[PDB]
C-alpha cells in the first residue's frame, strides 16, 4: 500500500502540532535543600548523589588494597576511619579502612 | 550568467521598491522636493478657488511665528539684511471672528428655533480643530504653510486657514467670503446628525426644559410596541405622550435607552433640525 | 478579481460640487528628452499643445523638466495627497492630449472597484422601514392570548 | 491478558532470568550497594530479603547452603551471608534493603535505582527527608492534637 | 472632623512624604558589599546601592528560585523585611518556610495575616459606626489562630457576627490576595509616626509604648496599598503568599462594661505549605475557639 | 503551581496522628446511623401492586457450592454488604422520568483522594465517602 | 548561507531622552550546525517559548531528549552574555521571547538495499536560534470569557448593513 | 554519496611572521615607558596651592639632570621646537583626541593617539555611546619629564614628554540601548591625570601623540556605576567542599 496523494503541510502541522504531540511542563521539579541545585520530588539529587559515589569508590579502592586478590572478602565487619579518629569503642575487632582525608560533614560517624 | 542588461536594470527597481515598502523613508514638506515653484503654487491656490485673492496678504497668512523664530535661529549660528515678515496672527483674527459671526448667522437664520448653547456648539464644530484641518489638508494650504515642524501640527494648521479667510475677506469683502465659508465650512455637516456635533449629556432633563418655555405640560413615557422582553436581543419602542398627543418615539434595546432616544428625537423636531428637514440651499443668491 | 483587489465607495473630496467645483489637478510634471526617439510625441506637445492647455486650466501648476531620459513621464498630483505617474513612451500628440486631459477631470481616489454606482447620506425621507412600520396598534398593547387584569 | 502475573519477563527466558538476578544479587552482597535499572531492581529485591532468612536458618542447615551456594556465584561471599549479613538483622524481621530511584543514565535514558544493605559501612546516601515538625502546618496541627489530648483526659 | 473616606489620603501623603525624604538623605550613588552566608552559593557578594537596594533584589541576581521562595532574610542575625532597603554592608542570609527551624518567618507571616485582617475590617462596616483598631496580639502560631482586637461603634454593642457576615469578611481578604500587593515597611521616628496617627486615640498609645522600648525611638511602618497600621517585627514580601485565608469567629473580651473590645481570630497556610480540604476543616474548628495570650 | 498530597508537609510524628483521627471520625460518623427509625424518619407506607422499592450494593466475595434437599448441587456468589447508605432522593418531578430516583453508595473510602465538590456533599451528610 | 542572527547585537541605538521610557534589553545568541533534526529540535524550542530563564532551563534538564542539554549550554551562555556584554543588571530578569529551529547544511550518504537497490540517507544538521528580552515574562493572554463571546455576537449583528441597495 | 564538509582548517600562530623574511614588522610606537614616573604623594594637595606648584615643576626639570639633557637630542631631530608650547598644544591633541569618541571618527584618532593606546580607548566603547566634553580649565599644564630612548634600540629613537593636567570634564556613557551607563552629562568634575605623549624622532613623518595615561596608587577612587553587581563564589564540584 503507497500514498495515494500528497499530504500538505497544513495537514501535516495539524498532526505534528497536536498537543499530544508536545512536550509537557513538569511541575515535580524543587531545589535541593543541601546544595541549592534542581530535583524531583522523588528522585534523588544528582549533585548529592555524585559526591557519595566519588567518596564510596575511593573507600571501595582501598579496600582492595587490603584484600589484595579477588575471593577475599572477610567474615567481619568493616569500618571507614579519617585523619584525626582512632577505633571507637563499639568497633572492636573490625576491619578498620583508614582514609587520608577529613571526614566529610554529611558523613556522620555511627 | 546570462547576458543582457534590460532585466538586471528591471530588477534593480523592483528591488528598490521592495526596499522602501520594508523601510519607508520619513515624510518630508512638498517644498524640499524637486518642482516647486512657490510663486506659482500660491496663484493657483486662487485661480483653482475662484477668488481674486490678494498676493501680498495671501503670501502673509502661510507665514507663522514659529517660522520666523527658527529663521533667526538659522541665521544667527550662522552669523547672518533684518527680516520684514509679519505673522498670520492678525490676519487669523480677523478671519477667525468673521467665521464665528458669518457662521452663526447662517445657523441662526436656517434653524431659527435652536438655542444658542446649540448653534454655539455647531460653530465650535465647523470651526474645529478637527474639521478645520480636513479642509485645509485637501485645499493645498498645509504645502503651503510656513511653519517649523512637518507635519504641521493641527493647531498652526488651523489659524493658518483662518488667515487665508482674513486675506479673503480685505481683498473681496464680507459677501464674497460668505460664499467661501457656505461652500467650504457648511458643507461639513450634511450627512451628519445633530447630536453627533452637539454631544449633550440626559436628553430628556433638557426636553422638560424646552418644553416649560412654550408652556406644555411634561412628557410622559409609555410603551409602543415590544418584542423579545426576556430574550437577550429585545426591541422597545418608548413614545412621550404630551396631553395624550405623541410627539416623539424611539427604540432601543432596553427601555432606558429607548426612552432616552424618544427624547432626542423630540428635541431633533423642537429645533427643526431633522433628517426630514429640507437641505440647505447652495444656490446662488437672487 | 474583485476577490483579489481592494474596494471602496464612491464618494468625493470635500463634497465637491455642492457649493463649488474645485479642479482636483494639483501639479502635473513632464520629464521630456532634448534627444530621444521616445519623446518625439512629447516634444511636439511642448511646443503648440502645453501652452494652450495652461491658459485653460490656471489652477494647475505645469512643470516641464527637459533632461536625458530613456521614458518620458508625467506625474499628476491632487489635492487630496494622491500621485499617479503615467509614461508616454512613444505616444503621438493626440495620444498625449486626451490622457492629460483626463488626468486634469479625474479626482484623485484610487481607480479600483466601486461597490456601488450610488451614494447618498440621507437615502430615506418617510422613515426607514422596520418590523413594526406596517404593524396596527391593539388596544392596551396587548400580546396575543394575554390575560389583562388578573 | 496479564492478570496476576507477579514475576516479569526480562533477559532471554526464564532460566537466563534468574541468572541476570543472581549476578545482581552477588554484587550486592559484595558491595552491599549497586545501581541498576529500576524494574531489574525491584524484581530482584525479593530475593535480596529472602536470602537473609535462608542466613538466619544457619550454615549447618543443608537446604540454606544450597541456596546461598547457587545464588552466590562467588564462593567467598557465603561465609559473609552467614558471618555477617545474617547476624547484622537478628534483631529484625524485614526490612533489611532499601531501594532508591537516582537520575535516568546517560546513554539510553533508562530508569535507574539504588539498592544496598542497611547497615552498611558507606557513605549515607541523600535520603529523602520528611519536613520538621516546626513548620507552620505541623505546628498548628501539634496545638490541636495537644487540645484532643487534653479534652479526652478531662 | 475628618471623614474616614479622605482621612486615608492624608495618611499616604505623610507616609508618602516621609518615604521620600529619606532616600534624598541617601547620596546619589554609595556601594555597599553584602556577603551571601549560607549553604547554597557559598561566599557569593553582592556590590549593591545603599538605601535602594532591597534582599530581593539580591536573590534577583543569584536565581528565580530563591525569591519565590525567600520569605524572610536574615541580616546580621537580624530578620529584615525581603522589601526593606539594606543601609549598609553587612552578611546576609534567606530564610524559608520549610528549614528546619522557621521560627521568625512563622511570626512574619502569622503577623502579616493578621495586618490584612485589619484592613477588611475597616471596609465592611457602614460609615456611620466607627471602627476603631487597638493592636494585633502577638499570640504563638501553635495557639491555632490570629488574632486582632477592634472596638466598634456603641450601637453595636451586643450585635454578633453571623455566619454570612464572616464569609463577606473572607471573600475582602482573598479580593486583597488577589491584588498581589507588597507589604511596604518604614521605619520612622516616633515623634513622625504620632502625627499619622494623631486621630486615633488607641494607636498613639501603642506607639508611646514602642518608642520607650528603643533608645533610638524608631517606630515601623507597615502599609498595604492605601491602608497603613503599626506592627511590631518583620512581615512578609506580598499578600499572594497566603492560600488559604477565613475568620473564623468574633470573640468580645471582657470587662465589658468600661469599654467593649471584639476579638477577630482567624487562620491561614500559604501557598508552599497548603493543606487538604479534610485537614483544612479541623483547623478551623480550632480557631474558632476563643485564644488567650500567655 | 506544583500539585501536592494529603501527606507531603506533614512530619514524622504527625502522620500517625492524622491517620487515627480521620480514622476515628468515620467510625463515630457510621456508628450514628444505626437509629434510623428514630431519627425523625419518613412516613412507612405498605406495599401495593407496582410498587418498586430500592436495591444494594454489594462486594463479590467469591463462589461456593451449594446443595439442595434433592440431591442436585448448585453454585453460588457471595455478595457482602458493607456501609451502604442512602446518599439523596429526588422526586418524580424533578426527576424528568416517570419514576422517581434514589441513590445508594456503597464500599467507604478514603477522604484525601477525593474531590472537593464530593467531600462537601458527604460532609453536609455525615457520612464518609463512598467508592 | 547566512548569518545575519549574530549581527542583531551590534545595532546601537541612540540614547534615549529623559522622559522616554526604560527599553528592554534584547540579546541574539544562536548555535550553527547542530547533529540533531530540526524538526526535533523544534518541540524543545516551543517548550521553553515564552518561559523565564530560570524556568526554561529547568524544564530543560529533567528533559531526556538530546537537544534538551544542547539548547540549555545556548541558554547559559546568553545569559552570562547578556550581564557581561549588553549591561543586564539581574540575571534572572530574562524570558524566552523567540526559540526556533532552523536547516543546516547536511551531508548525503548511501543506505543499502535488497536486490541491489540503494537508498541515498542525509546526516542532518540543524541551527538553534535563540533571543533574550530583558524582563518579567508577558502574562498568558486568558482564555475567551462568556462575555466577552456575546460582546462580540451582538457588535457583529450591529455591523450590518441593508446590502445590495441604496 | 561521497561529498563532504571542506574542514580542514588548523590553528596557528600569529605573534610572529613568516621566518627568515628579509621584510620585517615596523612598529611606530613603543609598548611602555623607558623609565616610570611616580608623582609625588600630595600632589593633589599642591593643585590648591598653586604658586607652589609653579616653584616646584620649575625646581624639578632644572635639577633632574637625565630630564633635562633628553630635551637635547629632541631638538637634534627638529631645532624649531619649544617647551613653553606643548603644554599648550598637548591640550589641543587631548580635547581633539576625545571628541573623536563621540563621532566614531577613528581615521583622524590614529594620527593623535598610538597604536599602543588605541586600542584601550575604543575597545571598550565599540557599541556604546560616549558624550564627553571639556568644560573649563582649571590650572595651566606643565612639563613634568622628559626623557628620550636608547639610541638606534631598532635603529629609531622616541622621546616621550609627561604633562600634567587639572581641568574639569564630563562624561556620560550610554549602552548599546541608548539607557545611562555612567556619569552626569549636567554636571561636570574635577580630574588630575598625567598624560604621557610619544613621537618617533626618527621618522620624518612623526609626530607628537598621546601614549597612555599614569594611574598614581594615591588617587580618589572613581565614580561609582548606576548599576548593581554580583560576584559569585567557587564554583565546586560534588566531591570537592567549601572552605572558609
Ligand atoms: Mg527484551
Ligand atoms: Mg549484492
Ligand atoms: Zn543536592
Amino acid at each position: 500500500a503507497a500514498p495515494k496523494n500528497r499530504r500538505t503541510i497544513e495537514v501535516n502541522r495539524c498532526r505534528r502540532r497536536n498537543p499530544q504531540k508536545l512536550i509537557k511542563v513538569k511541575n515535580n521539579i524543587d531545589v535541593c535543600p543541601e546544595c541549592g541545585h534542581l530535583k524531583q520530588k522523588h528522585v534523588l539529587c544528582a549533585y548529592c548523589y555524585e559526591k557519595v559515589c566519588k567518596e564510596t569508590a575511593e573507600i571501595r579502592r582501598q579496600i582492595g588494597k587490603q584484600e589484595g586478590g579477588p575471593f577475599k572478602a572477610p567474615t567481619i565487619e568493616t569500618v571507614v576511619l579519617y585523619t584525626g579518629e582512632t577505633p571507637s569503642e563499639q568497633d572492636q575487632g573490625k576491619r578498620i579502612i583508614e582514609r587520608d582525608r577529613k571526614r566529610p560533614s554529611w558523613f556522620t560517624q555511627n | 550568467v546570462k547576458k543582457g542588461f534590460r532585466a538586471a536594470f528591471r530588477f534593480q527597481k523592483e528591488l528598490e521598491r521592495q526596499r522602501l515598502l520594508r523601510c519607508p523613508p520619513p515624510p518630508v514638506r512638498r517644498s524640499e522636493k524637486p518642482n516647486w515653484d512657490y510663486h506659482a503654487e500660491i496663484q493657483a491656490f486662487g485661480h483653482r478657488l475662484q477668488e481674486n485673492f490678494s498676493l501680498d496678504l495671501l503670501k502673509t497668512a502661510f507665514v507663522n511665528s514659529c517660522y520666523i523664530k527658527s529663521e533667526e535661529a538659522k541665521r544667527q549660528q550662522l552669523g547672518i539684511v533684518l527680516l520684514n515678515l509679519k505673522s498670520n496672527q492678525e490676519l487669523s483674527e480677523q478671519g477667525t471672528s468673521f467665521s464665528q459671526t458669518c457662521l452663526t448667522q447662517f445657523l441662526e437664520d436656517e434653524y431659527p428655533d435652536m438655542p444658542t448653547e446649540g448653534i454655539k456648539n455647531l460653530v465650535d464644530f465647523l470651526t474645529g480643530e478637527e474639521v478645520v484641518c480636513h479642509v485645509a489638508r485637501n485645499l493645498a494650504v498645509e504645502q503651503l504653510t510656513l511653519s517649523e515642524e512637518f507635519p504641521v501640527p493641527p493647531a498652526v494648521l488651523q489659524q493658518t486657514f483662518f488667515a487665508v479667510i482674513g486675506a479673503l475677506l480685505q481683498s473681496s469683502g464680507p459677501e464674497r467670503t460668505a460664499l467661501f465659508i457656505r461652500d467650504f465650512l457648511i458643507t461639513q455637516m450634511t450627512g451628519k446628525e445633530l447630536f453627533e456635533m452637539w454631544k449633550i449629556i440626559n436628553p430628556m432633563g433638557l426636553l422638560v426644559e424646552e418644553l416649560k418655555k412654550r408652556n406644555v405640560s411634561a412628557p410622559e413615557s409609555r410603551l409602543t410596541r415590544q418584542s423579545g422582553g426576556t430574550t437577550a436581543l429585545p426591541l422597545y419602542f418608548v413614545g412621550l405622550y404630551c396631553d395624550k398627543k405623541l410627539i416623539a418615539e424611539g427604540p432601543g434595546e432596553t427601555v432606558l435607552v429607548a426612552e432616552e432616544e424618544a427624547a432626542r428625537v423630540a428635541l431633533r423636531k423642537l429645533y427643526g433640525f431633522t433628517e426630514n428637514r429640507r437641505p440647505w440651499n447652495y444656490s446662488k443668491p437672487k | 478579481t474583485a476577490r483579489g483587489t481592494p474596494s471602496r465607495f464612491l464618494a468625493s473630496v470635500l463634497h465637491n460640487g455642492l457649493g463649488r467645483y474645485v479642479q482636483q489637478l494639483q501639479r502635473l510634471s513632464f520629464s521630456v528628452s532634448r534627444d530621444g526617439a521616445s519623446s518625439r510625441g512629447a516634444r511636439e506637445f511642448v511646443e503648440r499643445e502645453v501652452i494652450d492647455f495652461a491658459r485653460r486650466n490656471p489652477g494647475v501648476v505645469i512643470y516641464v523638466n527637459s533632461r536625458p531620459c530613456c521614458v518620458p513621464r508625467v506625474v499628476a498630483e491632487y489635492l487630496n495627497g494622491a500621485v499617479r505617474e503615467e509614461s508616454i513612451h512613444c505616444k503621438s500628440v493626440e495620444e498625449i492630449s486626451t490622457l492629460v486631459q483626463k488626468l486634469a477631470d479625474q479626482s484623485g481616489l484610487d481607480v479600483i472597484r466601486i461597490r456601488k454606482p450610488f451614494h447618498t447620506d440621507n437615502p430615506s425621507i418617510q422613515g426607514q422601514w422596520h418590523p413594526f412600520t406596517n404593524k396596527p396598534t391593539t388596544f392596551r398593547g396587548l400580546r396575543p392570548r394575554e390575560v389583562q387584569d388578573p | 491478558i496479564s492478570h496476576g502475573r507477579v514475576f516479569r519477563r526480562m533477559g532471554l527466558g526464564p532460566e537466563s532470568r534468574i541468572h541476570l538476578l543472581r549476578n545482581l544479587l552477588t554484587g550486592l552482597v559484595r558491595h552491599e550497594r549497586i545501581e541498576a535499572p529500576w524494574a531489574r531492581v525491584d524484581e530482584m529485591r525479593g530475593y535480596a530479603e529472602k536470602l537473609i532468612d535462608y542466613g538466619k536458618l544457619g550454615d549447618t542447615n543443608e537446604r540454606a547452603m544450597r541456596m546461598a551456594d547457587f545464588w552466590l556465584t562467588e564462593k567467598d561471599l557465603i561465609p559473609k551471608l552467614f558471618q555477617v549479613l545474617a547476624p547484622r538483622y537478628k534483631d529484625q524481621t524485614g526490612g533489611y534493603t532499601r531501594m532508591l530511584q537516582i537520575p535516568n543514565r546517560s546513554l539510553d535514558r533508562a530508569k535507574m535505582a539504588v539498592i544496598e544493605y542497611k547497615g552498611n559501612c558507606l557513605p549515607p546516601l541523600p535520603l529523602p527527608r520528611r519536613d520538621s515538625h516546626l513548620t507552620l502546618l505541623n505546628q498548628l496541627l501539634q496545638g490541636l492534637r495537644q487540645d484532643l489530648r487534653q479534652s479526652q483526659e478531662a | 472632623q475628618l471623614s474616614p473616606t479622605e482621612l486615608t489620603e492624608m495618611r499616604n501623603d505623610l507616609f508618602n512624604k516621609e518615604k521620600a525624604r529619606q532616600l534624598s538623605l541617601t547620596p546619589r550613588t554609595e556601594k555597599i558589599e553584602v556577603k551571601h552566608v549560607g549553604k547554597t552559593d557559598p561566599g557569593t557578594v553582592f556590590v549593591m546601592n545603599k538605601n535602594i537596594s532591597t534582599p530581593y533584589s539580591c536573590a534577583m541576581h543569584l536565581s528565580e528560585w530563591y525569591c519565590r521562595k525567600s520569605i524572610l532574610a536574615l541580616v546580621d542575625g537580624q530578620p529584615w523585611d525581603m522589601y526593606k532597603p539594606l543601609t549598609k554592608s553587612c552578611e546576609i542570609k534567606f530564610l524559608t518556610f520549610k528549614d528546619c527551624d522557621p521560627g521568625e518567618v512563622n511570626k512574619a507571616y502569622w503577623r502579616s495575616c493578621a495586618m490584612m485582617m485589619g484592613c477588611v475590617i475597616e471596609r465592611a462596616f457602614k460609615d456611620e459606626y466607627m471602627v476603631n483598631l487597638v493592636r494585633a496580639p502577638e499570640v504563638p502560631v501553635i495557639s491555632g489562630a490570629f488574632c486582632y482586637d477592634v472596638v466598634l461603634d456603641s450601637k453595636l454593642d451586643e450585635w454578633m457576627p453571623t455566619k454570612e457576615n464572616l464569609r463577606s469578611f473572607t471573600k475582602d481578604a482573598h479580593a486583597l490576595i488577589y491584588k498581589d500587593l507588597p507589604f511596604e515597611t518604614l521605619e520612622v521616628e516616633a515623634k513622625v509616626a504620632l502625627e499619622i496617627f494623631q486621630h486615633s486615640k488607641y494607636k498613639v498609645d501603642f506607639i508611646e509604648e514602642k518608642a520607650s522600648q528603643n533608645p533610638e525611638r524608631i517606630v515601623k511602618l507597615h502599609r498595604i496599598g492605601d491602608f497603613i497600621d503599626v506592627s511590631e517585627g518583620p512581615l512578609i514580601p506580598r499578600t499572594s503568599i497566603c492560600f488559604q485565608y477565613e475568620v473564623s469567629a468574633v470573640h468580645n473580651l471582657q470587662p465589658t462594661q468600661p469599654s467593649l473590645i471584639r476579638r477577630f481570630q482567624g487562620v491561614s497556610l500559604p501557598v508552599h505549605l497548603r493543606a487538604h480540604f479534610t485537614i483544612w476543616d479541623k483547623l478551623l474548628e480550632r480557631s474558632r475557639k476563643m485564644v488567650t495570650e500567655d | 503551581k506544583s500539585g501536592t498530597w494529603w501527606d507531603e508537609h506533614l512530619s514524622e510524628e504527625n502522620v500517625p496522628f492524622i491517620k487515627q483521627l480521620v480514622s476515628d471520625e468515620d467510625k463515630a460518623q457510621l456508628a450514628s446511623k444505626l437509629c434510623p427509625l428514630k431519627d425523625e424518619p419518613w412516613p412507612i407506607h405498605p406495599w401495593e401492586p407496582g410498587s418498586f422499592r430500592v436495591g444494594l450494593i454489594a462486594l463479590k466475595l467469591g463462589m461456593m457450592p451449594l446443595w439442595t434437599k434433592d440431591g442436585q448441587k448448585h453454585v453460588v456468589t457471595l455478595l457482602q454488604v458493607q456501609d451502604c447508605h442512602v446518599l439523596k432522593y429526588t422526586s418524580k418531578e424533578n426527576c424528568n422520568g416517570k419514576m422517581a430516583t434514589l441513590s445508594v453508595g456503597g464500599k467507604t473510602v478514603s477522604r484525601f483522594r477525593k474531590a472537593t465538590s464530593i467531600l462537601e456533599f458527604y460532609r453536609e451528610l455525615g457520612l464518609p465517602p463512598k467508592q | 548561507i547566512s548569518r545575519k542572527w549574530e549581527k542583531k547585537n551590534k545595532i546601537v541605538y541612540p540614547p534615549q531622552l529623559p522622559g522616554e521610557p526604560r527599553r528592554p534589553a534584547e540579546i541574539y545568541h544562536c548555535r550553527r550546525q547542530i547533529k540533531y533534526s530540526k524538526d526535533k529540535m523544534w518541540y524543545l524550542a516551543k517548550l521553553i517559548r515564552g518561559m523565564s530563564i530560570d524556568q526554561a532551563l529547568a524544564q530543560l534538564e529533567f528533559n531526556d531528549k538530546k537537544g534538551a542539554k544542547i539548547i540549555k549550554e545556548v541558554l547559559l551562555e546568553a545569559q552570562d552574555m547578556a550581564v557581561r556584554d549588553h549591561n543586564v543588571e539581574f540575571r534572572s530578569n530574562l524570558y524566552i521571547a523567540e526559540s526556533t529551529s532552523g536547516r543546516g547544511q547536511c551531508l548525503k550518504r548511501i543506505r543499502y538495499h535488497g536486490r541491489g537497490r540503494f537508498g541515498i540517507m542525509e546526516k542532518v544538521y540543524c541551527h538553534y536560534f535563540v533571543k533574550l528580552v530583558e524582563g518579567p515574562p508577558p502574562p498568558p493572554e486568558p482564555p475567551k470569557t462568556a462575555v466577552a463571546h456575546a460582546k462580540e455576537y451582538i457588535q457583529q449583528l450591529r455591523s450590518r448593513t441593508i446590502v445590495h441597495t441604496l | 554519496t561521497e561529498k563532504e564538509f571542506m574542514q580542514h582548517a588548523r590553528k596557528a600562530g600569529l605573534v610572529i611572521p613568516p621566518e627568515k623574511s628579509d621584510r620585517s614588522i615596523h612598529l611606530a610606537c613603543t609598548a611602555g615607558i623607558f623609565d616610570a614616573y611616580v608623582p609625588p604623594e600630595g600632589d593633589a594637595r599642591i593643585s590648591s596651592l598653586s604658586k607652589e606648584g609653579l616653584i616646584e615643576r620649575t625646581e624639578r626639570m632644572k635639577k633632574t639632570m637625565a630630564s633635562q639633557v633628553s630635551i637635547r637630542r629632541i631638538k637634534d631631530y627638529d631645532a624649531n621646537f619649544k617647551i613653553k608650547d606643548f603644554p599648550e598644544k598637548a591640550k589641543d591633541i587631548f580635547i581633539e583626541a576625545h571628541l573623536c569618541l563621540n563621532n566614531s571618527d577613528h581615521d583622524r584618532l590614529h594620527t593623535l593617539v598610538t597604536e599602543h593606546c588605541f586600542p584601550d580607548m575604543t575597545w571598550d566603547i565599540k557599541y556604546k555611546t560616549v558624550r564627553w566634553s571639556f568644560v573649563e580649565s582649571l590650572e595651566p599644564s606643565h612639563v613634568v619629564q622628559v626623557r628620550c630612548s636608547s639610541m638606534m634600540n631598532q635603529g629609531n629613537v622616541y622621546g616621550q614628554i609627561t604633562v600634567r593636567m587639572h581641568t574639569r570634564q564630563t562624561l556620560a556613557i550610554y549602552d548599546r540601548f541608548g539607557r545611562l551607563m555612567y556619569g552626569q552629562e549636567d554636571v561636570p568634575k574635577d580630574v588630575l591625570e598625567y598624560v604621557v605623549f610619544e613621537k618617533q624622532l626618527t621618522n620624518p613623518y612623526g609626530s607628537w601623540r598621546m601614549h597612555t595615561k599614569i594611574v598614581p596608587p594615591w588617587a580618589p577612587p572613581k565614580q561609582p556605576i548606576l548599576k548593581t553587581v554580583m560576584i559569585p563564589g567557587p564554583q565546586l564540584k560534588p566531591e570537592e567542599e567549601y572552605e572558609e
